[PDB]
């Protein structure tokens, strides 16, 4: 029987398994290679994964996500207090342990964070078991580098609840580094920086590796970046265009903005793989067609401050590590936003042309390394 | 050269390659593990794959999807309409009575055959692979549906040739999935042991295939195969769209059937709703501005969806029952049922397949990758530089095939050569007494066993160079009749014998007339493809040189203001800002749509001065590092 690697993500999870000399990332029964870390409670049932995320807007008080933010934390944690203001679900105090409170089958129920995460882990276990065709009972689970003993232990408890034997809790950037084989270089100290940007979260980690042994040298989280701010720049740019060509302002038109916005989100995505993108919205405002385009270079320019700001945590992490940028040996990119060419450019131009580890899907590189490490721990 | 397998799907295509000690999935320019099977056309260039898809909703009239489905399609085929209803572009009859797409492209009206169109896509997808692999790719194995006709297999093989590839084998797709099953499972029965019986069910965008196979270590045989070519995800999307078409007439007083663009918006949204319904039991349906100013907001339950496709689901067990009857077995004799294809994620289908086999479903293959991986393994089997672990497989030959010959001195003028329900590939050796040059042909022994309107004749041959010996009566000609690994009916050798001893005398020349194209026609089509490729490439490179210019303007402007500031005189800075400003304004005027050379020229004026400042900046950087070390 094979061991599995699980990235228990704050928003999405991912499971892999090492088989026949390679890591296989396993698709769930809907065909998706990541599964939302969502757990929904309803009048009749419990839904986990895609089913849970699919009905969030119709059942927002009873659809739990972000349990990773609560796990291993005290209720009076300033982070817990801060975060509560952003969730549409209730979090209660029970002995100074946070619990998410919910309507489930016509009853009021509270759950520990590790109980919500265990249900996500049961899901990843079932995904792995359906693919392999046998019971899976051994897992490496990953956590962020900044996790404390309690956060680490609470995650292991979630594993144990899911029925897993947690072989090891490993750091996410460690996992990403193992994915790229950076632990194989033998004796001698190597500085690796993992740049993890995607899903509105940003973590820079510097690790030192020596004889396959990892040490966390620095972590730096600029916490919120990669979303609606880029969308707004594009929206404002095009609102201006329309104002210029047709001499009319669309700013104070609620539906038209959401429409032009949808167009800009699409266009943005296209520009990660193309140097230009067309926008074409039928009768956008007062019966007037808005067919235009934007170049990649123009998009980057509109958002140049928003892009440059990604190097702040890099420069911070370097300081805490007490390292010059010239002392970093290897770069690893994780998280969806690292697909953005400008992100890759900025990083490379900052690090003087140094090559980037980026060939593994940046959403999958952590589950990948965890799956590698799970097979090592069984061999 | 690296073996390349192609799962050419109606909706998406999967790319796999055989390298290192294994087989890898090739990822596209957008990093996707499949590429949309779309050929679109614009005023300047073609939109192929991902870009085709990106442009699709804005140019539906000039975007062809359903590429697979129009290969070898008679324009007046009794079931043309089941094909054409899924097209958004203009279809037209070709000179051979087949169907092409008419399209506005580069400012003119263009007609392309299904072969040409499929070649364009194969060529794009070939480029993805050699940009990923850095390698030379010359050979493909293409996976097709088992219902593909002999003609259709020749057609798609010619499509590969127009894309500059050698179609090393055209493989049945779930045979390719079964091969990838076989090469990856490590516990297969080994000797006198009963083989493992595994049924494979593939339901995709357009087709539903059941194929039942016997496995031992290093081998498979296909026992039974049945298809419904009119059962797929696209039929669910369409039933959902038609349901909402009716609903919106009463609810919103709008008629989306009279508005192709509106209709297409609903169709697109209907697939997303269908997928939600594989996970959830109810789903809202919300589409903003389906027309001018009109937002629709409705819903659908899984049970309502299941009712919508009731007429389709009446046929849900047929490919299973048909594949078992062919295999000459009962459902209980199947050990495992493996499920692949996107449409098998639908709960009603899963229950129906499970119930028809009396077994739980297995999912130990990646459903999306299995066919492409098997196709890449099969492509490797064909490389002269052999380094694959061998795997033997035989596929089913559903129809009886006879060969005929100029009678002459033979008592018979035909015989059954390849029986109904035998295997391919297969070679049959015959010797015939001959009075001179002669014709031959291959045909279906019983045409009633074939699809409606199937011509009986498969191929014919003109065999010449026959010379009679001294006793000028007859002479024995030895023939090699081959159903090749693609299941194609060939003659691959003919020679005169009888030069106390038997001996070859004269090697006879064979002229073949098949569904394959002439070398003259092949080269003409290869030419057209090369021209379109050059045009696409010119446009892609000029768009790149211009985005590179615009980026450098912004980048060098910011650097002059920051880290380059100490490294430029006032005269150097203001000169360069002036030309930066002027280059930016040019990109809105004459440079809005200029030529490659001018984007390069403009960049070189700027960079030639910018590099001088950079080279001062870099010098003091290195200097500070000597003050370090
Ligand atoms: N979770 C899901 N639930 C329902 N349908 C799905 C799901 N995922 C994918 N599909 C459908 O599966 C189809 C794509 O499947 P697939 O890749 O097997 O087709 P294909 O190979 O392109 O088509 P074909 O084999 O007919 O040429 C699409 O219609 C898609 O909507
Ligand atoms: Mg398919």
């Amino acid at each position: 029987a094979a061991a599995i690697g699980i990235d228990l993500g704050t928003t999405y999870s991912c499971v892999g398994v090492f088989q026949h000399g390679k890591v296989e990332i396993i698709a769930n029964d809907q065909g998706n290679r990541t599964t939302p870390s969502y757990v929904a409670f309803t009048d009749t049932e419990r839904l986990i994964g895609d089913a849970a995320k699919n009905q969030v807007a119709l059942n927002p008080q009873n659809t739990v996500f972000d349990a990773k933010r609560l796990i291993g934390r005290k209720f009076g944690d300033p982070v817990v207090q801060s975060d509560m203001k952003h969730w549409p679900f209730q979090v209660i105090n029970d002995g100074d342990k946070p619990k998410v409170q919910v309507s489930y089958k016509g009853e009021t129920k509270a759950f520990y964070p590790e109980e919500i995460s265990s249900m996500v882990l049961t899901k990843m276990k079932e995904i792995a078991e359906a693919y392999l065709g046998y019971p899976v009972t051994n897992a490496v689970i990953t956590v962020p580098a900044y996790f404390n003993d309690s956060q680490r232990q609470a995650t292991k408890d979630a594993g144990v609840i899911a029925g897993l034997n947690v072989l090891r809790i490993i750091n996410e950037p460690t996992a990403a580094a193992i994915a790229y084989g950076l632990d194989r270089t033998g004796k001698g100290e190597r500085n690796v920086l993992i740049f993890d940007l995607g899903g509105g979260t940003f973590d820079v980690s510097i690790l030192t590796i020596d004889d396959g042994i990892f040490e966390v040298k620095a972590t730096a989280g600029d916490t919120h970046l990669g979303g609606e701010d880029f969308d707004n720049r594009l929206v404002n740019h095009f609102v201006e265009e329309f104002k210029r060509k047709h001499k009319k302002d669309i700013s104070q038109n609620k539906r038209a903005v959401r429409r032009l916005r949808t167009a800009c989100e699409r266009a943005k995505r296209t520009l990660s793989s193309s140097t230009q993108a067309s926008l074409e919205i039928d009768s956008l405002f007062e019966g007037i067609d808005f067919y235009t385009s934007i170049t990649r270079a123009r998009f980057e320019e509109l958002c140049s401050d928003l892009f440059r700001s990604t190097l702040e945590p890099v420069e911070k992490a370097l300081r805490d590590a007490k390292l010059d940028k010239a002392q970093i040996h290897d770069l690893v990119l994780v998280g969806g936003s690292t697909r953005i060419p400008k992100v890759q450019k900025l990083l490379q131009d900052f690090f003087n042309g140094r090559d980037l580890n980026k060939s593994i899907n940046p959403d999958e590189a952590v589950a990948y390394g965890a799956a590698v490490q799970a097979a090592i721990l069984m061999g | 050269s690296t073996p390349f397998g192609l799962d050419l799907g109606n909706n998406n295509s999967v790319l796999a390659v055989a390298r290192n000690r294994g087989i890898d999935i090739v990822v596209n320019e957008v990093s996707n593990r499949s590429t949309p099977s779309v050929v679109g056309f614009g005023p300047k260039n073609r939109y192929l794959g991902e870009t085709g898809k990106n442009k699709q909703t804005s140019n539906i009239k000039n975007t062809v999807a359903n590429l697979k489905r129009i290969i070898g399609l008679d324009y007046h085929h009794p079931d043309f309409e089941q094909e054409s209803k899924h097209f958004t572009s203009k279809l037209v009859e070709l000179d051979d009575k087949k169907t092409g797409a008419e399209v506005r492209f580069a400012g003119e009206k263009h007609v392309f055959s299904a072969t040409q169109l499929a070649a364009m896509f194969i060529d794009k997808v070939k480029d993805t692979v050699k940009q990923d692999t850095k390698a030379n790719i010359t050979d493909v194995c293409i996976a097709v549906p088992p219902w593909y006709t002999e003609e259709q297999r020749y057609n798609i093989a010619d499509a590969a040739r127009i894309a500059g590839l050698n179609p090393v084998r055209i493989v049945n797709d779930v045979t390719a999935a079964g091969v990838s099953y076989g090469i990856f499972k490590t516990d297969l029965p080994e000797g006198e042991e009963k083989p493992r019986i595994v049924a494979f069910v593939d339901i995709g965008h357009s087709s539903y295939t059941c194929s039942i196979m016997a496995f031992k270590k290093g081998q498979l045989k296909v026992l039974g195969t049945a298809c419904d070519k009119h059962f797929g995800g696209r039929d669910f999307d369409l039933a959902i769209t038609e349901h909402f078409a009716d609903e919106f007439k009463t609810k919103y007083k709008i008629d989306i059937r009279e508005n192709p663009k509106a209709y297409n918006r609903i169709l697109t949204a209907a697939e997303k709703l269908k997928k939600v319904l594989s996970a959830n039991t109810n789903a809202p349906f919300s589409v903003e501005s389906v027309m001018n100013d009109v937002d629709v907001s409705s819903q659908l339950s899984r049970e309502e969806l299941e009712e919508l496709v009731k007429p389709l689901l009446e046929r849900v067990t047929e490919p299973v029952t048909k594949a078992l009857a062919q295999a000459k077995l009962s459902a209980e004799e199947v050990d495992f049922v493996e499920i692949i294809g996107g449409t098998t994620r639908i709960p009603t289908l899963k229950q129906s397949i499970s119930e028809a086999f009396g077994k739980p479903l297995s999912t130990t293959l990646n459903q999306d990758e299995a066919i492409a991986k098997g196709a890449a393994f099969i492509c490797a089997i064909h490389s002269p530089t052999l380094r694959v672990r061998p795997f033997k497989f035989e596929d089913i030959h559903p129809y009886s095939v006879s060969y005929s010959w100029d009678k002459q001195v033979e008592d018979e003028d035909h015989m059954e050569v390849f029986p109904a329900g035998s295997s391919f590939p297969s070679t049959k050796l015959i010797t015939l007494n001959r009075t001179g040059d002669f014709s031959m042909a291959a045909s279906y022994t019983d045409i009633t066993q074939l699809p409606p309107n199937t011509p009986e004749q498969i191929a014919n041959w003109e065999i010449t160079g026959v010379q009679l010996p001294e006793g000028q009566d007859s002479v024995p000609v030895k023939l090699k009749l081959r159903c090749d690994p693609s299941g194609l009916h060939t003659i691959e050798e003919a020679y005169t014998i009888e030069d106390t001893k038997t001996v070859k005398k004269d090697d006879l020349t064979i002229v073949a007339h098949t569904f394959g194209l002439d070398a003259k026609k092949l080269n003409e089509l290869i030419e057209k493809e090369n021209e379109m490729l050059a045009q696409d490439k010119l446009v892609a490179e000029t768009e790149d040189r211009k985005n590179t210019l615009e980026e450098y303007i912004y980048t060098l402007r910011g650097k002059l203001e920051e880290e380059y500031a100490p490294f430029a005189s006032d005269a150097e800075k203001t000169k360069l800002q002036g030309m930066l400003n002027k280059a930016e304004e040019w990109l809105y005027d004459e440079g809005f749509d200029s030529i490659k050379a001018k984007y390069i020229a403009k960049y070189e004026e700027l960079a030639s001065l910018g590099n001088i400042i950079r080279g001062r900046y870099l010098a003091k950087e290195e200097e500070k590092k000597q003050a370090i070390r």
